[PDB]
Order: structure tokens, then C-alpha cells, then sequence
RNA sequence: CCAUAUAUAUAAUUUUAAUUAUAUAUAAUUUUAUAUUAUUUAUUAAUAUAAAGAAAGGAAUUAAGACAAAUCAUAAUGAUCCUUAUAAUAUGGGUAAUAGACGUGCUAUAAUAAAAUGAUAAUAAAAUUAUAUAAAAUAUAUUUAAUUAUAUUUAAUUAAUAAUAUAAAACAUUUUAAUUUUUAAUAUAUUUUUUUAUUAUAAUAUGAAUUAUAAUCUGAAAUUCGAUUAUAUGAAAAAA
RNA sequence: ACUUAAGCAGUGGAGCAUGUUAUUUAAUUCGAUAAUCCACGACUAACCUUACCAUAUUUUGAAUAUUAUAAUAAUUAU
């Protein structure tokens, strides 16, 4: 577990789900609460269905909220489960995470944060 | 950028402690100080902008700027409004 | 100590005038600490978090081509219907 | 009587119970009336002012409802709503603090 | 309030209707300071359950209405 | 992994605490040599004596059974019950009542012990300060000042910078009821802050409960029911 | 071998504070009860906290969903 090498030890920063430091403690508490609420929302967002009898339950880990000076990055792992010519539901979900032009989730979260 | 920077001076780590009734928890604030010398304001603004753009997760930053220079109310604005209200103006 | 009090009073008055300070040699209660007290309303009010959060019900309007499922809500409805099958459901609320 | 409180107030985004709603309502109305309360208090507490003005200000202070009082606000746990053993550093009761701290939810917090 | 420079703890009261029609003033304001002009007037002060009727004297002035409506049974 | 000891790095040694800070690494679970005792005979162990060492502490880390626990406030699910009320809001009241009984703590019941005083300021650590913190000064209690408590005014600092905050016991002098073991008047002295002679000369100057009066503090509000100060009051508490 | 026993150092008959219990109370919110003992949480109960009492007052209420209406913005062809 060599600490001097970034391939041989887990950064201690990674054993917290919210990774942040604010000089303004009020804002840090607020950001922690925001991360917990968004994690609960994302958990709610991982179940989909293509009409009845077509339930799809994506399983995501806890979110990892990387707060830097000018950006927040919400990283999470997930597990799911001719295809070139349509988008399945999981693809639509992820594309609303980042790629939609009008009401993608990260813009709404940017306003929230 | 051409800036003389002394180095990340270790500053005292702040310890915060909490007792749960006897489980102990603590949080450590690590602090580094980098000082800049003999530089123009504009180059130093470039430094701050660049390092802000490419900052790391979980690190906060405070910047003090020292600029050598040549020598050369909500309550109050409401108290006036209340005193110029009929309820208070009638007693005066 | 030997300095006359008039000299120090003149110094205090002139200094207070320069630095925009209340000069109150009589020591009367002026309520100035009330004026100078900070407003704590915003920090106190933001205690429980930002209320303008995205909620599950908004998802139906933002992303109509995705039909999300709230497992908790579906379970609550299933339990409500299961009770109503046994005759253990809530009575009809009285109305005026 | 659609809303239990006189003034419509948005709900907090997380855990809810009746006591959290009561506390949140009082916090919102304290924010809204803080300047008025401070101005009235200043008028009441300024001995340069006439006694009638001070008495009128004190009367208006006593006439205000309970949901504008700063002393009525109580810090509750944002996760469980409990009002005992709340750590202000996280707005959590001690049990919720321990749970979240062991889950890694609280940034920087470690077992000692 | 308690510090004398702050003045009495005056509260709103239906006193004029009791100063013209001689009716009792029913109040839950147990913290109200009895002012000198309350003298003679009849009060009905809440004790938490009932309204103790009293008539204000000059010996009560300065005291508070709640002092004359005890809230707990003695035994 | 802490801590401890050491090395390197960093700090333009005015954010100074370089006697420091915090990153990285090293170290020990110590080792060697004799002598005496025992020995499963040494290449063992203990004791002692030498030698080299700064080296002497601590924490965490897995399961399996048994019983308890609904402030299980360590949850979830289910069942059951209320639905104009067992849900919800406001005003006031209570949780502070007092015959007892007990647990815990604080202050005491005096001389190996209490008090007062000690300014170029004896000597700390660890924390806290944007939902603050309050310096110095001035004014009143109040008495030359100091001390203590409030008020006035808010300097600096959102902090290795400024403030809370000159740590306190310690130590030194003085004082101290019971105690005629003392004080005082005269003499007296080579003990002079003192000696000697002759004359007079169970609760305190311990304790601080209770209560009265007047102020103050926070708060919109101190009545039930808060805290502080001053002037009075001055209880119980001695033995086993 | 927890425990006991021994030794050392204390504390321990009063006042107060704080809990529990008993009684009281409109309420004194809640906590034990198969015979040694033991109902006993407070990182702060004036209002809030609060759970309790009295009196007033609210009635789809804090949620999600359905169905209507009344507006408000976007789009069709009014
Ligand atoms: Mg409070
Ligand atoms: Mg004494
Ligand atoms: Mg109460
Ligand atoms: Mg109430």
C-alpha cells in the first residue's frame, strides 16, 4: 500500500462521499445536505419501464461528489441488465444526465448548487 | 509565469473532535501557505485564474493580495420609516 | 493620569469624528449595539436546505419520453389497495 | 384551512415531520421580520427617545406573533427531526451523526 | 421589562371597554405589568385552567398579573 | 496506527511559536557480554553485574452462541387502532408542586489551612471566533488608585497574525477565632517586626443556606420559573 | 480465574443542586413490576423545545395520483 504512489493506495480523500473544503462552513454543510438529497433523487431515477411487464432497474452505487473550486463532479458506478438503430432506456437516462440540450440534469443541478 | 513562490509552508493542522455517547470522531484541517513575491497584479491574476480552472477535489483556497499604493443600515432605514408612521408620529 | 480630562475628551471627540464613531460621553443607552448587530436571518432560514430542489414528480414534465417509477410510491399504493380489499381501509373523512 | 400556518411557506427538501415544519416556518418568518423586530427594539431601547415612542415600540413588539421570535427557533436534526443532542456542525442528532460519519457522508470526519 | 430603565412590560388590553362599561378584562397575559392606571379595574387572569377574578389595588402596581392567579394546587 | 527519538524537505525566522509547524522516511517485538542459580545442559530461562541504545507507553483490527432492549431516539416491514381527531394550530399552564425515601454532585465543618496582597507582569496546554468575538479607553457602584460587576464605545481578527486570555495552584509577606498561645499601659533588654516583669485583657474574623431592599444581564416576554451585582440577614454543619 | 479478602488513598451524618420514586395535580409527558438490589435519558424545559393539561380554532391537512374549473406562458390553424 505505497502511499507515495497513486496506483498503490487509495487516496484518503476517496473515503468520503462528499469531497469538499469550504472556508465558509455554512456553505459546506449546505453542500453536504445537497449531495445527500441528490443521491436520493438519483436512486429514485434508476427505475424505468417500457410499458408494463418491461421494468428495468439500474443499480447505482453511492454517488461520489467531487467538489473543486470551480465545479462539482458527481461520479457514480452503475450496473444494468440491431441496437445501433434505437436508444434503450438506460441510454436515454444517461443522455439526459449530460447530453440533452434543453433540460439536462446537470444544468438543473448547477442551479441547485 | 515568472512568479517567485517560496513554498508550501506547513501551517498547524486544526483538529475538531466530537464525542458520541464513548465513540470518538475527529476531523483534521490541513493547511498549506504559498506566498508570492515581486510580481505585477496582472500576472498574479493569471496565476489565480489558471489554478482555479484546474483545481483538485476537496481543496479550498483563500487568497490575500497586498497592493502597495500611494497615500492619496437596513435597520436605520426602517427605524426612520417607523418613526414617520402614524403610530409613532401621533405620540410626537 | 496627570493629563487633564478636557484634553482627552477633545482627543476622543475628534478621533470619533474622523473615524465615523458614535461619541457618547454621557454614556446614555443609545441602542447603537442594536443597529450594529448583524442580520442572521438568511443563515437561520437556510437551515433545512434549499427548498427549490428537483423532485420526482417534476421528472414526468422534464423527460416525458422516459417514464420513471417511484418504488416507494408504488409500494404505498399497493399497500393501500391491499388494505382496502380486507375492509381495513381508512373511513371516509367527514365533510361539511 | 388548507395550510396549517398563516403564511404559505415552501417545504424543506428533505425529511419532514410536523415539528420540522413548525421550526422551518418560524425560521422563514424570522428571516422576513428580523429588520422590523430590530427596528422596534432599537426604538424601545433608545433612552434619547421620548418615553411614549419607546412604550409604543415595546407594545408593537409584544403584539407580534410567536413565529417572528428569534428565541423560538430550535435546531433540529435535518435527518430525523429530533431536537436533542443536535451537533450544529452537521445539523444532525448524535445518532444520525454517527451513522453518517461511519457511512462516509460527512466530509473529513474519521473515527478517532 | 425587569431592568427599570427598560420600562414596564405593557401589553395590549381591552381597557377602554373596561374603563367605560365597568366590565372585567379577561386576559391570558400573566406577564403584563400592572400599571398605576389599572387600579380599581377588575381583571380575570388565566391560571392555565380557570380565570381568577381580582380587582387591582395600588399595592399590586408594579407586580405582574400572574402573581395573583396561582397555577398549582397548594397540597 | 498513535506517541517517542532521529534524518531529509518546506518557511525569503514579521502569520515566529525554527525551543515551531507537517509531509516523507528510519528505529525496537531491543541487543551483546560475563557471574550465580536452576534446566529438557545451551545455542535455555531468571536474577545480578557490565556494554550499546532516546526507547519507557497506547489504540484498532473476526467470527460463533446466550440473554436483554419498542427514548429500538440502533431501523425496516407487517399487523392492529384513530380519521371533526388518537391528526393539526394558537394562547396560557405544567414538566419547577411537597409529607417522605434514596442515588449522584457541589460547598463546608480552620492552623501539614484559609484569607489578602504580589505591574518592566513566575510558569501551560488544548480549543473557539461570518447564526461572531470582543481589546484599550471612559463612566457608575466607589473609596487616590487597583480589584470586582455592569454600562458607553466597538480597536483588531474570521485568525500559526487579533480576541476570548497577564493560567491557577506553587512561592513570598501579612493576617487569622477557638487561644490569657492575645492585646494594651508602664518599665526592660546585646532577641527590638522581639524578650522579660507587673498590671488590666461549644458555630468564630469558620460556614454561606435562607430572606429583605435596590440595581443589572439575555430575551418580544424572567409571574408560575432564569442568571448576576451591592447593602443587609447569617441557618444547619463540630464527636463516633 | 471475574469476584471476594487484605493494604493504601479517599469520600461518607449538614445545606444546596440535580435525578428517581412516593404523594399531589387539570397536567405534574414518557421509563419497573416471575421475591437479594434495581422505574433513574439529557451536549442546556421561561415562550420554543413538548411529548402533557385547559380553552379556542383547522378539516384532502406536508405527500403522490386522478378528474374538473380559473387564469398565466408556449405551439397549432380562431
Ligand atoms: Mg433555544
Ligand atoms: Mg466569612
Ligand atoms: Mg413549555
Ligand atoms: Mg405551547
Amino acid at each position: 500500500g505505497n502511499i507515495n504512489n497513486k496506483l498503490q493506495h487509495l487516496n484518503n480523500m476517496n473515503n468520503w462521499n462528499t469531497q469538499i473544503y469550504n472556508y465558509n462552513k455554512n456553505m459546506e454543510i449546505m453542500n453536504t445536505m445537497n449531495d445527500k438529497l441528490i443521491n436520493k433523487l438519483l436512486y429514485k431515477m434508476m427505475t424505468l419501464k417500457l410499458n408494463n411487464m418491461n421494468i428495468n432497474k439500474i443499480i447505482m452505487s453511492k454517488t461520489i461528489n467531487q467538489h473543486s473550486l470551480n465545479k462539482l463532479n458527481i461520479k457514480f458506478y452503475y450496473y444494468n441488465n440491431n441496437n445501433n438503430y434505437y436508444m434503450n432506456m438506460m441510454n436515454k437516462l444517461m443522455n439526459i444526465m449530460n447530453n440533452n440540450m434543453n433540460n439536462n440534469l446537470c444544468n438543473i443541478l448547477s442551479y441547485y448548487y | 509565469l515568472g512568479i517567485p513562490l517560496t513554498g508550501p509552508k506547513p501551517l498547524p493542522t486544526r483538529r475538531e473532535r466530537w464525542t458520541v455517547i464513548k465513540e470518538n470522531f475527529e476531523r483534521h484541517t490541513h493547511k498549506r501557505l504559498i506566498r508570492a513575491w515581486d510580481t505585477n497584479p496582472e500576472v498574479l491574476q493569471m496565476l489565480i485564474a489558471y489554478i482555479t480552472k484546474h483545481s483538485m477535489a476537496g481543496v479550498g483556497m483563500k487568497c490575500n493580495f497586498f497592493q502597495r499604493s500611494e497615500i492619496s443600515s437596513a435597520v436605520g432605514q426602517k427605524v426612520l420609516e417607523l418613526l414617520d408612521s402614524p403610530d409613532f408620529k401621533k405620540h410626537l | 493620569m496627570n493629563v487633564p480630562k478636557a484634553r482627552l475628551l477633545k482627543v476622543a471627540e475628534l478621533s470619533a469624528k474622523i473615524f465615523d464613531q458614535n461619541f457618547n460621553p454621557s454614556g446614555i443607552r443609545t441602542g447603537s449595539k442594536i443597529l450594529n448587530e448583524r442580520l442572521k436571518g438568511p443563515s437561520v432560514a437556510s437551515y433545512y436546505g434549499n427548498p427549490d430542489i428537483l423532485k420526482f414528480r417534476h421528472l414526468k414534465t422534464l423527460y416525458p419520453d422516459i417514464e420513471f417509477v417511484d418504488l416507494e410510491e408504488q409500494y404505498r399504493l399497493s399497500m393501500v389497495e391491499a388494505k382496502k380489499r380486507r375492509g381495513k381501509g381508512a373511513p371516509k373523512k367527514m365533510k361539511k | 384551512g388548507n395550510f396549517r400556518f398563516p403564511i404559505k411557506t415552501k417545504l424543506p427538501p428533505g425529511f419532514i415531520n410536523a415539528r420540522i415544519l413548525r421550526d422551518n416556518f418560524k425560521r422563514q418568518q424570522f428571516k422576513e421580520n428580523e429588520i422590523l423586530v430590530k427596528s422596534l427594539k432599537f426604538i424601545a431601547r433608545n433612552m434619547n427617545l421620548p418615553t411614549k415612542l419607546r412604550l409604543e415600540a415595546q407594545l408593537k413588539l409584544n403584539a407580534l406573533p410567536n413565529y417572528m421570535r428569534s428565541t423560538q427557533i430550535k435546531n433540529r436534526c435535518v435527518d430525523s427531526g429530533h431536537a436533542r443532542f443536535v451537533l450544529s456542525d452537521f445539523r444532525l442528532c448524535r445518532y444520525q451523526f454517527r451513522e453518517n460519519a461511519l457511512k462516509g457522508n460527512l466530509p473529513g470526519v474519521k473515527k478517532g | 421589562s425587569r431592568s427599570v430603565w427598560k420600562g414596564p412590560n405593557i401589553v395590549p388590553l381591552p381597557i377602554r371597554e373596561a374603563m367605560t362599561k365597568g366590565t372585567p378584562i379577561r386576559t391570558n397575559a400573566r406577564a403584563a405589568t400592572i400599571l398605576p392606571q389599572f387600579v380599581g379595574l377588575k381583571f380575570q387572569i388565566h391560571n392555565g385552567k380557570e380565570y381568577v377574578p381580582i380587582e387591582i389595588s395600588e399595592d399590586m402596581v408594579g407586580h405582574k398579573l400572574g402573581e395573583f392567579a396561582p397555577t398549582r394546587k397548594r397540597f
